[PDB]
């Protein structure tokens, strides 16, 4: 019964954020070129733009690399999202992010070259399977929540927790990518985004809103883990938010007592009795009784053996991945949007 | 089943954001 661990883990924030304010200051730009790398295959696909495997032909090494088209992130409002993304990325240090290695602009698109994760998305392993166990939907859960806690902490919000933006690393542990929606919010923050199915009351209901939607993810991905659907679904988006605002969950049969009453604190409507955001924060959801077998320091020094770890057929292998059509990326002879992406 | 009615809506696959 010594929780001067607590001491330890308000030790270690305060320095992430002596880090992160360093580097959020002085950001990096323009760290790269385009023709540096070879582009090899795409692994994910966009409205305004697609994430390829490619390979640093200096060094050898495999990055994944996000293309957005400029046009297209004007067209779609994006733009601050995009630059969002980008400054929060070079200013981040956590295990289970996924790291940006370099970012550059043409006169066509931005690029952010970062860590490839061979393993493939939690989605696509999840949905396979069926559903996971609760010892292996916990696993999972107790990395979110340390990185929920790193990132809050730091007062951003992720906003797109879902098993798509989970990937799975060769030792089984979580890297989170897609910083798309994240913002850097000190109270209230007013964008309409997200996933349907992940999108907290208060974000439908246009009222203002908090960290606390990360809370409320995070009940839907720990309830989809372990149930292997999601809380709230429906054929249409309309149909969904109607529930997601009712009050209303029902459980599958096998899910335990303690992850029942886990669930029903992270998914409270009334974000003043959602667990994350009460009196005693994360701890709240640290000390519930389904994470009673967690070793939360453990976890976060990777010392856990994972419950599940991924083919592993080699460096540059996407076979974890889906295949996407392929489209040669065209640079234009004229600049475009130069003065909205002034600041990438 | 809620599992059976899951597989019969259209949202099995790969989510996209509503972007905005
Ligand atoms: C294909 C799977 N993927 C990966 C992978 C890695 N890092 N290694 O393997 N795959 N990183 C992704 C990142 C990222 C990132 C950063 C960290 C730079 O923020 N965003 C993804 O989102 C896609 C789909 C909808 N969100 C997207 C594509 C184009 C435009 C807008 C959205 C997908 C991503």
């Amino acid at each position: 019964k010594k929780g001067s661990e607590q001491e330890s883990v308000k030790e270690f924030l305060a320095k992430a954020k002596e880090d992160f304010l360093k580097k959020w200051e002085n950001p990096a730009q323009n760290t790269a070129h385009l023709d540096q790398f070879e582009r090899i295959k795409t692994l994910g696909t966009g409205s305004f733009g697609r994430v390829m495997l490619v390979k640093h032909m200096e060094t050898g090494n495999h990055y994944a690399m996000k293309i957005l088209d400029k046009q297209k992130v004007v067209k779609l409002k994006q733009i601050e999202h995009t630059l969002n993304e980008k400054r929060i990325l070079q200013a981040v240090n956590f295990p289970f992010l996924v790291k940006l290695e370099f970012s550059f602009k043409d006169n066509s698109n931005l690029y952010m070259v970062m860590e490839y994760v061979p393993g493939g998305e939690m989605f696509s392993h999840l949905r396979r399977i069926g559903r996971f166990s609760e010892p292996h939907a916990r696993f999972y859960a107790a990395q979110i929540v340390l990185t929920f806690e790193y990132l809050h902490s730091l007062d951003l919000i992720y906003r797109d927790l879902k098993p798509e933006n989970l990937l799975i690393d060769q030792q089984g542990y979580i890297q989170v990518t897609d910083f798309g929606f994240a913002k850097r919010v000190k109270g209230r923050t007013w964008t309409l985004c997200g996933t349907p199915e992940y999108l907290a009351p208060e974000i439908i209901l246009s009222k203002g809103y908090n960290k606390a939607v990360d809370w409320w993810a995070l009940g839907v991905l720990i309830y989809e883990m372990a149930a292997g659907y999601p809380p709230f679904f429906a054929d249409q988006p309309i149909q969904i938010y109607e529930k997601i605002v009712s009050g209303k969950v029902r459980f599958p049969s096998h899910f335990s007592s303690d992850l029942k009453d886990l669930l029903r604190n992270l998914l409270q409507v009334d974000l003043t009795k959602r667990f994350g955001n009460l009196k005693n924060g994360v701890n709240d959801i640290k000390n519930h009784k389904w994470f009673a077998t967690t070793d939360w320091i453990a976890i976060y020094q990777r010392k856990v053996e994972a419950p599940f770890i991924p083919k592993f057929k080699g460096p540059g292998d996407t076979s974890n991945f889906d295949d996407y059509e392929e489209e040669e990326i065209r640079v234009s002879i004229n600049e475009k949007c130069g003065k909205e992406f002034s600041e990438f | 089943t809620t599992y059976a009615d899951f597989i019969a809506s259209g949202r099995t696959g790969r989510r996209n954001a509503i972007h905005d």
